[PDB]
């Protein structure tokens, strides 16, 4: 049916049963176009940001986010999330005598 | 995913245990590993860039509470594969790809 | 950055009562908007007694206090029944628009001239994420040289308050996708004109100017004809022509005098696009002073009248007496219908009020058998009665 | 049909089959005016 | 493009392989080089400034 | 006629053929008032 509780442009039934994005709108999933390349998405129909990141379920699912983001994070269940660390390579010591 | 030459850290959303209002969809650990690394599957195999990361061909490592959950839930389940338990919150999995393996 | 600075700067060089009207706008946006849309349809004492007139004209002068220097592109949402589309494009919890509704809308919004009215807030950029989008129809308008825009702040954002004395002309509609919903982006224009909603002094001044010498560039024969037309000629000509005389009843002298007062009108046609007003009772649409249809007080009878006339062709074989002042009079007081005609250029007709000795005050008249395309219909309540404004266009 | 999904003033059919700009409006490509100086542009309609 | 003395770096949009909702028009390397360096074509020859 | 493609308050017909400014409005250039001191401007209508 068509009622949108979290107001993120994916209906509740589609969110709880499975959907995909075609021409930048959500459409009810059908097993026939898994061969055409489409992936099945599922989300929380009571949350806009299911994964907790700054992008809604529709923004992640439809790819309409930063294009440098991995295609992994185009799933509303996987969070777009950077893991940054630092590594030291050598140390210099200036003895001010 | 500790390939040996690299490392890839992921975060997959999991449902809160008690709350009846947490409508996050439940998935197994194997589906989470497939979604988090966009691995392509081949029958029962699960291929990363070129590397198999299916449960038989890796070395999983958990913390104490994750190992407790998974051991607890392997018994009350059938088909005792760790890729069939389903991803509670706070789990910590580390997939080590083996150096030599035939 | 720019709009924030200029807006916060205009909110200082405003007069104290101007800022009063602007801040009491952030409270009665709907109410003062509708009152700006329908203020001019009363008596004069009913006008200067209304407590909203102070803030109304204070806000109007605040707006017109800063006119732009070059054309601007603005964007704002609109409801479909603002353009006589009395169905739904799609309910705002749906995501798609059917080709059928697209074709229906395109069929009904392509060939009219929708007059606008009152104040309205607009934006200078298309809607994005976080903006409120309640209606499927997005109007992209072009505001021309010297149109008052007032930038104000609702404590986080900027709105452009403008006043609408133009008439929008739809060019093309396209179906757009925004955030996974399907809206309609319609490109609009303007076709300017003149109207004298309440300040009828400019009305009679300009009419006096542009038709005074119309009395003395023609033969005095049809002049004496219209002179008899002054005091009881027109009533007999109405008694004759509206019954479709010349096709089934040859009235020799009256048909001759009709031709004589018709060729007395195309000397110099209406010299501009104007928005002339007409007061009419329940007769001009074929009913009676107390018909069951007349009880417009329940809006279902309104809807019935809408389906009856909105989007049709009306013709008047008589000579049409109309007024250039929306202020209501007494001699035809309770006539609950108002044909707000937009008389265009090249319109054969004169200012019948320039002649001294005619009771028609602010009264104009044009050719017989003229056409009138009812572009839209709306209501407004005087006391407890719901009078009916009818916005049409003359295309003869 | 004229519908602009990405909302950038170039319809989908022009954008996926070829267009050009004349007096600042996108027009359907005709192979005639490739020697008047114009160029054939294609891009993504989403 | 490295003409020996100057250097001209370009970026040309290419289509993502697996995505069915990627509509970026597909072109060859010759069309890409011609579009990216404004090179003039006379039959079999593609010309830079005079190179 | 009077259409303004680039919206700079000068019609397209005036920008390509020659115009001048009189009392803060652009008027079509007639060659007779070059002796009053006016000058003939031309521009891009796009
Ligand atoms: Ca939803
Ligand atoms: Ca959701
Ligand atoms: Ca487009
Ligand atoms: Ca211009």
């Amino acid at each position: 049916e068509d009622l949108d509780t979290d107001n993120d442009n994916i209906p509740d039934a589609y969110e709880k049963n499975g959907y995909t994005i075609k021409d930048s709108i959500a459409v009810k999933w059908n097993d026939s176009f898994a061969e055409q390349g489409y992936k099945k998405y599922v989300s929380s129909y009571l949350e806009s940001n299911t994964a907790g990141d700054p992008y809604t379920d529709y923004q992640k699912a439809s790819g309409s986010i930063d294009k440098a983001i991995k295609l992994e994070a185009r799933d509303p269940l996987v969070a777009a999330y950077p893991v940054v660390g630092v590594g030291m390579e050598n140390l210099i010591i200036s003895t001010n005598e | 995913l500790d390939t040996g030459s690299q490392t890839f850290e992921r975060r997959v959303a999991a449902k809160e245990q008690g709350n009846p209002e947490d409508k996050t969809p439940e998935i197994t650990i194997g589906e989470a590993i497939k979604k988090a690394f966009s691995a392509t599957k081949n029958g029962e195999l699960l291929y990363f860039n070129g590397i198999p990361i299916d449960e038989s061909c890796v070395e999983l490592i958990f913390d104490d509470n994750t190992s407790e959950i998974i051991k607890e839930q392997l018994k009350y389940l059938d088909d005792k594969k760790i890729y069939n338990v389903k991803l509670e919150r706070g789990m910590n999995i580390l997939i080590k790809v083996p150096s030599y393996f035939t | 950055q720019w709009e924030k600075k200029e807006a916060e700067r205009v909110e200082k060089n405003l007069d104290t009562l101007e800022k009063e009207a602007l801040e009491l706008y952030k409270k009665d946006s709907e109410q003062i908007s509708n009152y700006s849309q329908t203020r001019q349809y009363f008596y004069d004492y009913q006008i200067e007694s209304n407590p909203r007139e102070k803030e109304y004209k204070n806000l109007r002068n605040a707006i017109s206090k800063n006119k732009i220097d070059k054309p601007i592109n603005v964007y704002y949402f609109e409801s479909p029944e603002k353009f006589a589309f009395n169905k739904e494009i799609r309910t705002e919890n749906q995501n798609e628009i059917s080709l059928e509704k697209f074709n229906e809308l395109k069929e009904t919004i392509q060939d009219k001239l929708f007059k606008q009215d009152g104040f309205k807030d607009v934006s200078l950029y298309e809607p994005g994420n976080g903006d409120e989008k309640p209606t499927p129809l997005l109007i992209h308008l072009k505001l021309p040289k010297n149109t008052g825009m007032l930038p104000y702040i609702n404590s986080n954002d900027v709105k452009t308050l403008i006043e609408q004395d133009y008439s929008i002309k739809i060019d093309k509609i396209v179906r757009i996708v925004i955030e996974g919903k399907q809206y309609i982006k319609a490109e609009a224009s303007i076709v300017n004109s003149l109207d004298f909603k309440d300040d009828v002094s400019k009305g009679d001044l300009w009419g006096k100017e542009n038709y005074s010498d119309w009395s003395n560039k023609l033969t005095p024969n049809e002049l004496a004809d219209v002179n008899d037309y002054m005091r009881g000629g027109y009533t007999a000509i109405n008694n004759y022509l509206i019954s479709n005389g010349p096709l089934n009843n040859p009235n020799p002298e009256l048909d001759s005098k009709v031709n004589n007062i018709e060729n007395a009108l195309k000397l110099t046609p209406i010299p501009s696009n104007l928005i002339v007003y007409r007061r009419s009772g329940p007769q001009e649409f074929g009913l009676t002073l107390t018909s069951p249809e007349y009880d417009f007080n329940k809006i279902e009878n309104i809807d019935a009248f809408k389906e009856k006339w909105e989007g049709k062709v009306i013709t008047y074989p008589n000579f049409i007496s109309t007024s250039i002042g929306s202020v209501n009079m007494s001699a035809f007081a309770k006539r609950k219908i108002i044909l707000r005609i937009n008389i265009p250029k090249d319109s054969p007709g004169a200012y019948l009020s320039a002649i001294p000795g005619y009771a028609g005050e602010y009264e104009v008249l044009l050719n017989h058998g003229s056409k009138f395309k009812i572009n839209k219909v709306d209501s407004y309540k005087d006391g407890t009665v719901t009078k009916l404004i009818l916005d049409a266009t003359l295309i003869n």
